RNA sequence: ACUGACGCUCAGGUGCGAAAGCGUGGGGAGCAAACAGGAUUAGAUACCCUGGUAGUCCACGCCGUAAACGAUGUCGACUUGGAGGUUGUGCCGGCGUGGCUUCCGGAGCUAACGCGUUAAGUCGACCGCCUGGGGAGUACGGCCGCAAGGUUAAAACUCAA
RNA sequence: GGUAUG
């Protein structure tokens, strides 16, 4: 009978969801502040930021335009979020930096 | 009978609204630069990053002409 | 039966004016901006779900705006028809005769769409308004407003629509 | 149940 509560205490702690943002290699300042906002809010909530960063056409021969723009997002979320996962390598046409909370 | 162009080469550094693009030349000069006409018709795209030759002009060396993307 | 042109229109003026909103005080079921949470999603400041405050209601006062529209100013006269509705009335269910109103259509009008005796037809009276697009119903000034704002209302500039 | 992008 009393499984009510019992589901309740389970659901009380929640379960971390993987938000996705995805950037492009020519974002722009202001577009990239309100991907860094949304990220910021999805780490406080306690949830898991898997942060894509999609290659077009020729632009996957400037793949370090693209790896600037990761680099930048970790070191703006740095006292914040934990590197899970940084890109070597274009997988596809994409490269995923998997963050965390702290 | 036009007088001479100088061809200088350089890197695209931002792509701008409508074709026009910031360029780094050798000489380290940012000029403002846009794409051919030749170059627009047969569709060759320029990107950030991309080798660019660029025509210029003596009457104003803070703008050039992108003639050839390496 | 009576009055005997006493009329029509109307800048300024005065009033009325959906909803939202504002002030003071009531009221508060339902609903519901904001908001909280649950989802959906690449994100989802939404749509969906659970809630939920102002508000919606009343009184008094304000506000004065809406695709406040027939996107059609008011008044009068004239100009083929058809089918209805609604509300009087006269006469013997029928035959008239008024008011309002829906639809179709003739001439005519219209760029066309369409309008067409309830005209966007044919005329007359008076008023309001327009003069390329954007800038802009914006700025400045005035007036009004507790405020939100409203009203009156430009120009530079730029485009070759 | 949202048919993001040839
Ligand atoms: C269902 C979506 O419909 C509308 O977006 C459509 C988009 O999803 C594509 O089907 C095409 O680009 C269409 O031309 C767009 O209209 C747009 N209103 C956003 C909607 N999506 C969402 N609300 C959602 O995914 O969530
Ligand atoms: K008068
Ligand atoms: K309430
Ligand atoms: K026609
Ligand atoms: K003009
Ligand atoms: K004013
Ligand atoms: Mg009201
Ligand atoms: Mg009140
Ligand atoms: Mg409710
Ligand atoms: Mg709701
Ligand atoms: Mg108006
Ligand atoms: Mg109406
Ligand atoms: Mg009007
Ligand atoms: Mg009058
Ligand atoms: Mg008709
Ligand atoms: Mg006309
Ligand atoms: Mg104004």
């Amino acid at each position: 009978e009393k499984s009510k509560s019992s589901k309740e205490q389970k659901k009380k702690q929640k379960v971390i969801q993987v938000k996705e943002i995805k950037f492009r290699p020519g974002t722009d300042e202001g577009d990239y502040q309100v991907k860094l906002r949304s990220l910021i809010r999805f780490l406080e909530e306690g949830d898991k930021a898997k942060i894509t960063l999609r290659f077009r056409g020729r632009e996957m021969a400037h793949q370090q335009i693209g790896m600037e723009v990761l680099n930048r997002v970790k070191d703006d979320l740095q006292e914040l979020a934990v590197v899970e996962s940084f890109p070597t390598k274009i997988e596809g046409r994409q490269m995923i930096m998997v963050l965390a909370p702290k | 009978a036009k007088e001479d162009n100088i061809e200088m080469q350089g890197t695209v550094l931002e792509t701008l609204p409508n074709t026009m693009f910031r360029v780094e030349l050798e000489n380290g000069h940012v000029v403002t630069a846009h794409i051919s006409g030749k170059m627009r018709k047969n569709y060759i795209r320029i990107l950030t990053g991309d080798k660019v030759t660029v025509e210029l002009t003596p009457y104003d060396l803070s703008k050039g002409r992108i003639v050839f993307r390496s």
